[PDB]
């Protein structure tokens, strides 16, 4: 489910960049991510090695 | 202020005025923050 809403955060912020944005073609690559999301919200995957 | 390191991303996002001033640290094991608080 959270990642629907993600998905179409990311579908929405790019509409908005093409309605009048310069660009006619948003193309998120994973350096670009940031920009639509913006930093991490977890980075640990384990609380931590035993 | 001083605040856990995992929180830190939230610490960056705040409007630039609420942060100006205060220094910040981070930390994940609480033998860092015991070597801050009596330096």
């Amino acid at each position: 489910r959270n990642l629907q809403k993600q998905v179409e955060k990311v579908l929405r912020k790019s509409a908005y960049k093409i309605v009048s944005g310069e660009a006619e073609s948003v193309e998120v690559t994973p350096e670009n991510l940031q920009d639509f999301v913006g930093k991490p919200v977890f980075t640990v995957e384990r609380m931590y090695d035993v | 202020i001083v605040l856990p390191a995992e929180n830190k991303k939230d610490f960056y996002d705040l409007a630039a005025f609420i942060t100006e001033g205060l220094e910040v640290h981070f930390v994940e094991h609480y033998r860092e923050i015991f070597d801050i608080a009596f330096p």
